[PDB]
């Protein structure tokens, strides 16, 4: 544990990095996470949406 | 700032995405008790050290470095005079060596 | 349990007592600091959208 | 307590998760604060039984053994003056008690040994003689303090008297 305070450094940004990517698997409501999903099962006017 | 103990130097070493400073300090060791005081009465003089500390082994009076014990005669060389004997609270009776008294 | 915060100890002080190192130690501490971060870069418009 | 809300709250990816990491960091840095401040001594340090440093009274900062929480008295002031929704507070891992117990600790070795316990073993000194060497420390002649110390003492006394004073009444 001699070097913890460097390594929770590369620790603590890899643990947001992570976490963002992470986040594009989401909905937030959304019939899908993905975006190729929404646009290829509605027509415009419900994809924007 | 510069680690525990007296700061004499410092070396750096690079690491990942940092510093590493190993920090070289003197340390203190093996202290002994001695009696001490503020002052010797000589002559009807007060004089104090002009560096060190006065220290009894008990029987005797020297002057010594205060951050290691390196006791030496007191003498007129290593102190200074200021005073009578009757202000100073705590002062001791010890003669004071004057290195021209053997030459005249 | 409940913690201890150190070994106690007493000095022994008295009016005329004084305490002189008669030796010393050569003494070497590491200290560790964090000086940079990964540099990252984060294109938004392709995170949203692709 | 919800079902249907939690359920829909999952939609949203881990943003409560970064929250509560959040939060726990800083509940635990506050105690990181606290060790790095006080405990800078490895010995609890105690003053002699008899309270003789040459005229120098320090009464009104060291511990007052008749109080229950063996604060001094400036500190005893100091300390007077100064979950529906599922929130919490967590209790320090360093008690008041603890945090008083440090701070005596470096007052005893102050007193006794100057600043010779911060950086090593705690070498005894006399009160006024420690003085001595502070004030050789700014310039100042040893025999200076010696031929008045006396005054110095007086000085100091008033000086401490006077913080209680302020404390106890600027609001
Ligand atoms: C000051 O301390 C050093 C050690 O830090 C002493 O040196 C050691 O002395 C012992 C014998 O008593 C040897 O066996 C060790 O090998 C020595 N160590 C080193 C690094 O030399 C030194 O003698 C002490 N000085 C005095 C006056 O006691
Ligand atoms: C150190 O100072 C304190 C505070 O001035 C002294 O306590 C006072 O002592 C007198 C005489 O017994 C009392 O009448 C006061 O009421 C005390 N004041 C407080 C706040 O308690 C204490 O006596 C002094 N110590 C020495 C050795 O002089
Ligand atoms: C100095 O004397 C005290 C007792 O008054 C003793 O406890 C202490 O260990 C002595 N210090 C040394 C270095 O011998
Ligand atoms: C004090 O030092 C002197 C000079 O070295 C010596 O003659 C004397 O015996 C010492 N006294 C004691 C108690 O060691
Ligand atoms: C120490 O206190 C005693 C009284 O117990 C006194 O006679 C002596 O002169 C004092 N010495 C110093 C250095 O203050
Ligand atoms: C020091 O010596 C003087 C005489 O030169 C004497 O009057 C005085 O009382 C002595 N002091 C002590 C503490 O013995």
């Amino acid at each position: 544990s001699a070097l913890g305070k460097l390594q929770d450094v590369v620790n603590q940004n890899a643990q947001a990095l992570n976490t963002l990517v992470k986040q594009l698997s989401s909905n937030f409501g959304a019939i899908s996470s993905v975006l190729n999903d929404i646009l290829s099962r509605l027509d415009p006017p419900e994809a924007e949406v | 700032f510069c680690g525990k103990g007296y700061h004499l130097m410092s070396f750096p070493q690079s690491a990942p995405h940092g510093v590493v400073f190993l920090h070289v300090t003197y340390v203190p060791a093996q202290e002994k008790n001695f009696t001490t005081a503020p002052a010797i009465c000589h002559d009807g003089k007060a004089h104090f050290p002009r560096e060190g500390v006065f220290v009894s082994n008990g029987t005797h009076w020297f002057v010594t470095q205060r951050n290691f014990y390196e006791p030496q005669i007191i003498t007129t060389d290593n102190t200074f005079v200021s005073g009578n004997c009757d202000v100073v609270i705590g002062i001791v009776n010890n003669t004071v060596y004057d290195p021209l008294q053997p030459e005249l | 349990y409940t913690m201890s915060l150190g070994a106690e100890n007493s000095v022994a002080y008295s009016n005329n007592s004084i305490a002189i190192p008669t030796n010393f130690t050569i003494s070497v501490t590491t200290e560790i600091l964090p000086v940079s971060m990964t540099k990252t870069s984060v294109d938004c418009t392709m995170y949203i959208c692709g | 307590d919800s079902t249907e809300c939690s359920n829909l709250l999952l939609q949203y990816g881990s943003f409560c998760t970064q929250l509560n990491r959040a939060l726990t960091g800083i509940a635990v840095e506050q105690d990181k604060n606290t060790q790095e401040v006080f405990a800078q001594v490895k010995q609890i340090y105690k003053t002699p039984p008899i309270k003789d440093f040459g005229g120098f009274n320090f009464s009104q900062i060291l511990p007052d053994p008749s109080k229950p929480s063996k604060r001094s008295p400036i500190e005893d002031l100091l300390f007077n003056k100064v979950k529906f929704n599922g929130l919490t507070v967590l209790p320090p891992l360093l008690t008041d008690e603890m945090i008083a117990q440090y701070t005596s600790a470096l007052l005893a070795g102050t007193i006794t040994s100057g600043w010779t316990f911060g950086a090593g073993p705690a070498l005894q000194i006399p009160f006024p003689m420690q003085m001595a060497y502070r004030f050789n420390g700014i310039g100042v002649t040893q025999n200076v303090l010696y031929e008045n110390q006396k005054l110095i003492a007086n000085q100091f006394n008033s000086a401490i008297g006077k913080i209680q004073d302020s404390l106890s009444s600027t609001p």
